[PDB]
DNA sequence: TTCCCCCCCTTCGGTGCTTTGCACCGAAGGGGGGG
């Protein structure tokens, strides 16, 4: 109770509630006044006059502080982000306190009190205290226990002590006996600034079920997801099903949710019903399969590295795992996000790599060394030929297949005795018909009517014809920077069966080469 | 205190923090815990809105960390302050020199406070390892390291200080970009150094803690050629009229319709073609005809220089300055570890020159992935400023310039 | 009929060539754990 306010203003250019008079229903009216006396017994409201011109609606079930919501100054954010139990130090002994009427046990800022003004129909009032529902109060309570816990800390630092929001969680490696009578000089300490923490015989036992999760003092799990039983599913059960594994694979070692992902593309309906195709079936059923066991985290213990495995369970889905001691995960997940048209698997591999960096840079405050399924020079071709800039920390090869190679490669100079081709393609752009075809140095020829292809399209394929009437050794020129520029970034995956089919071509012959050669120039062959 | 405006009708700095590592912690908490002490920093509570990212870093050959905030956002919100205020004219004369010298006059700021109305603009946050405390804030008491107003207000210690020396040594010439102090001359290596150290100690005399030489001879943009063949091939010839063809754009001398001429009809690419003489001529003339500087491309302070960077492969990376598109202010390479590491030095070289030259850093295209730079960029970075970064996402197919 | 803090995926809007089709990217929807 004895504790400094935090001075709050307001924005400029605006006043506090100008509400005018509210209706209640009498019954409410009357019974509510109790709580009115009693709270201003001890002094968290204060009876006014008329000098204050607000007044707020009222509500039972409780005020409705949207108006000074909307209109108070903007404050720092409270809590920007929630700690992972991965990162958790392991404790021997770990106690949860509950502080009681804390949002009302912190004084409010004396100008400010004015503004909170409400009147039961009619006497007013004003709060003494942090009014909850307020916008700004949990910062304050925030700021307000940091202040009260510090010099308990200053005196005691093999103690480490969490504030979430009214709960204190309080752990050590001090022996049961000992860390009772350290609880209760803490008890005693925030009894001197009065706060209601209970006793030990209404204290909490472990485990504790904190944000999703049930921490022990000595391991930590996720809340049992009871997965949707749903013969015929819809939108709304497929989206809770995928947010519900999305959630559990933090965990759960191998979790795919990408087909059941597809299901929900293209459903402007919430209730239409989307079956589930084979692979969708199959997936959910594997994937209880897994849920059907339950499997436990461990502690992080910063006198031992951190080792960060990398899987892939194909189709661009990537599993990892991070642990300490061998078996013994710290935290598991999966990178599955596509990013562009097309792209490889050296360089989705890169995507998952600095994915993991970031997220063990904020939960653990150091980079892992990974264990990654790519051969050494396979990795150093990739970066050094690469037009952008990449560095993969640290990481050592496994020999655990599937690994990653990249299918096929290009030449750097023409071939000599290999067959050589003149390509292009052209598309009305009105009428979306066109033509593609190529002119072979040896004499060969062969041109394709085309629909419901565009310029690109066609010129993209307009490759494909070179290819299909070609041998092994092929010399293509081309006309075209798109078609260019797809071909050589290795694409071995897309979102076009078009350049499916050309890596599937690509792949096959032994040597091609590829070149460009400018528009309108009238470059050999070409014209 | 000189009282700040900041530009009108505009909102502070609202900025997340990134993560940082455990090392960077450490020492970003040693750091504000002795600066608190001094009384530079003050502890500050909910009622300050405002943000900005911090981080920590090293300098060249140095083992203490050092702290360095991120002001971009309050230099574009409180250019007010400079552009109407304080706009210095960049010497022309600094681009010559033999030797220029940098040097960090940076904690000669700390002395001078900071308006009173200002400082909870400047907030700053040291967040915790996995979120498991409150992350500790603080403001800034005197004036930052930064921000692009501190030198400004501190422009008449810093001529009072140098001009009981600027009386003394009239051909030196000294400039100031934020933090940083180009000292300019001609002399030799020998007498250079002594004249910088003793021009060290003139400001210390004053009060000044102040703790490196680029030749700007050197800086030169460099020249465009083509390719040289005693035997011509159809694929080494059509590559030469595409070069030309895209050279045409920046240099418009350039011509290549009898070099076309040979090639007509479909031929194998590996096969080799006598060269005709009169399509030799024009090969011959358009070599030199590279060399000559292209004309309009003339400084603008109006506008804001751009650099692209390509890597061109094995530690060789290749950078242009352009106010504007086929107008090219300046063109260069720079060869050298890491990846990452090759482009941060680079980008920190092209923004000292751009510096050196007209006074104003780019922004920057970076070869890179946002995430990648993000996490890494901090880790190689040794400079007390920081440019904007753009990052690109297609090839350069083009790759016409090594 | 609240404020939203992160995790994930899809849909969609703006930008910039690779130019009136197409390439990435961030900003709207939903789900999950929240209080
Ligand atoms: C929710 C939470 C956040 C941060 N730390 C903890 C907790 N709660 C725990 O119950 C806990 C469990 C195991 C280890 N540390 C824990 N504690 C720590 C403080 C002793």
């Amino acid at each position: 109770s004895p504790i400094e306010t935090v001075p709050v203003k307001l924005k400029p250019g605006m006043d506090g509630p100008k509400v005018k008079q509210w209706p209640l229903t009498e019954e409410k009216i009357k019974a509510l006044v109790e709580i009115c006396t009693e709270m201003e017994k001890e002094g968290k409201i204060s009876k006014i006059g008329p000098e204050n011109p607000y007044n707020t609606p009222v509500f039972a079930c409780l005020v409705d502080f949207r108006e000074l919501n909307k209109r108070t100054q903007d404050f720092w954010e409270v809590q920007l982000g929630i700690p992972h139990p991965a990162g958790l130090k392991k404790k021997k002994s770990v106690t949860v306190l509950d502080v009681g009427d804390a949002y009302f046990s912190v004084p409010l800022d004396e100008d400010f009190r004015k503004y909170t003004a409400f009147t039961i129909p009619g006497i007013r009032y004003q709060y003494n205290v942090l009014p909850q529902g307020w916008k700004g109060s949990p910062a304050i309570f925030q700021s307000s226990m940091t202040k009260i816990l510090e010099p308990f800390k200053k005196q005691n630092p093999d103690i480490v002590i969490y504030q979430y929001m009214d709960d204190l969680y309080v752990g050590s490696d001090l022996e049961i006996g000992q860390h009772r009578t350290k609880i209760e000089e803490l008890r005693q300490h925030l009894l001197r600034w009065g706060l209601t923490t209970p006793d030990k015989k209404h204290q909490k036992e472990p485990p504790f079920l904190w944000m999703g999760y049930e921490l022990h003092p000595d391991k930590w799990t996720v809340q049992p997801i009871v997965l949707p039983e749903k013969d015929s599913w819809t939108v709304n059960d497929i989206q809770k099903l995928v947010g519900k594994l999305n959630w559990a694979s933090q965990i759960y070692p191998g979790i795919k949710v990408r087909q059941l992902s597809k299901l929900l593309r293209g459903t402007k309906a919430l209730t239409e019903v989307i079956p589930l195709t084979e692979e969708a079936e199959l997936e959910l059923a594997e994937n209880r399969e897994i849920l059907k066991e339950p499997v436990h985290g461990v502690y992080y213990d910063p006198s031992k590295d951190l080792i960060a495995e990398i899987q892939k369970q194909g189709q661009g889905q990537w599993t990892y795992q991070i642990y300490q001691e061998p078996f013994k995960n710290l935290k598991t997940g999966k990178y599955a996000r596509m990013r562009g048209a097309h792209t490889n698997d050296v360089k989705q591999l890169t995507e998952a790599v600095q994915k993991i960096t970031t997220e063990s840079i904020v939960i653990w405050g150091k980079t892992p060394k990974f264990k990654l399924p790519i051969q050494k020079e396979t990795w150093e071709t990739w970066w050094t030929e690469y037009w952008q800039a990449t560095w993969i920390p640290e990481w050592e090869f496994v020999n655990t297949p599937p690994l990653v190679k990249l299918w096929y490669q290009l030449e750097k100079e023409p071939i000599v005795g290999a067959e050589t081709f003149y390509v292009d393609g052209a598309a009305n752009r009105e009428t979306k018909l066109g033509k593609a075809g190529y002119v072979t140095n040896k004499g060969r020829q062969k041109v394709v009517p085309l629909t419901n292809t565009t310029n690109q399209k066609t010129e993209l394929q307009a490759i494909y014809l070179a290819l299909q009437d070609s041998g092994l050794e092929v010399n293509i020129v081309t006309n075209s920077q798109y078609a260019l520029g797809i071909i050589q970034a290795q694409p071995d995956k897309s979102e076009s069966e078009l350049v499916n089919q050309i890596i599937e071509q690509l792949i096959k012959k032994e040597k091609v080469y590829l070149a460009w050669v400018p528009a309108h120039k009238g470059i050999g062959g070409n014209e | 205190t000189v009282p700040v405006k900041l530009k009108p009708g505009m909102d502070g700095p609202k900025v997340k923090q990134w993560p940082l590592t455990e090392e960077k912690i450490k020492a970003l908490v040693e750091i504000c815990t002795e600066m608190e002490k001094e009384g530079k920093i003050s502890k500050i509570g909910p009622e300050n809105p405002y943000n900005t990212p911090v981080f920590a870093i090293k300098k060249k050959d140095s083992t203490k960390w050092r702290k360095l905030v991120d002001f971009r956002e309050l230099n574009k919100r409180t250019q007010d302050f400079w552009e109407v205020q304080l706009g210095i004219p960049h010497p022309a004369g600094l681009k010559k020199k033999k030797s220029v010298t940098v040097l960090d006059v940076g904690d000669a700021y700390f002395s001078v406070p900071l308006d009173e109305d200002f400082r909870k603009y400047t907030a700053f946050t040291i967040p915790s390892i996995n979120n498991e405390t409150p992350g500790i804030r603080y403001q800034y008491n005197v004036l930052p390291q930064g921000w692009k107003g501190s030198p400004a207000i501190f422009q008449s210690s810093m001529t009072k200080i140098l001009e009981p020396f600027k009386k003394q040594n009239p051909d030196i010439v000294i400039y100031q970009y934020m933090d940083d102090l180009y000292v300019g001359s001609d002399l030799e290596i020998g007498q250079h150094r002594t004249k910088i150290e003793e021009l060290r100690q003139h400001l210390l005399r004053w009060g000044l803690t102040t703790p490196y030489e680029l030749h700007p001879d050197k800086w030169t943009v460099q020249p465009i050629v083509l390719p040289e063949k005693d035997s011509w091939t159809v694929n080494d010839i059509q590559k030469l009229v595409g070069k030309l063809n895209w050279a045409s754009q920046i240099y418009p001398g350039i011509k290549v319709r009898q070099l076309s001429k040979l090639l007509r009809g479909t031929k194998a690419l590996t096969e080799v073609i006598p060269l005709t003489e009169e399509a030799e001529l024009e090969l011959a003339e358009n070599r030199e005809i590279l060399k000559e500087p292209v004309h309009g491309v003339y400084y603008d302070p109006s506008k804001d220089l751009i650099a692209e960077i390509q890597k061109q492969g094995q530690g060789q990376w290749t950078y242009q300055i352009y106010q504007e598109p086929f107008k090219n202010l300046k063109t260069g390479k720079y060869a050298r570890t890491n990846d990452v590491k090759q482009l941060t030095e680079a980008v920190q070289k092209i923004t000292t020159e751009s510096i050196v030259i007209w006074g104003k850093t780019p922004k920057f295209k970076l070869p890179i992935q946002k995430e990648t730079w993000e996490t890494w960029w901090t880790e190689y970075w040794q400079a007390t400023w920081i440019p904007e970064w753009e990052f690109v996402n297609t090839p350069p197919l083009v790759k016409l310039w090594y």
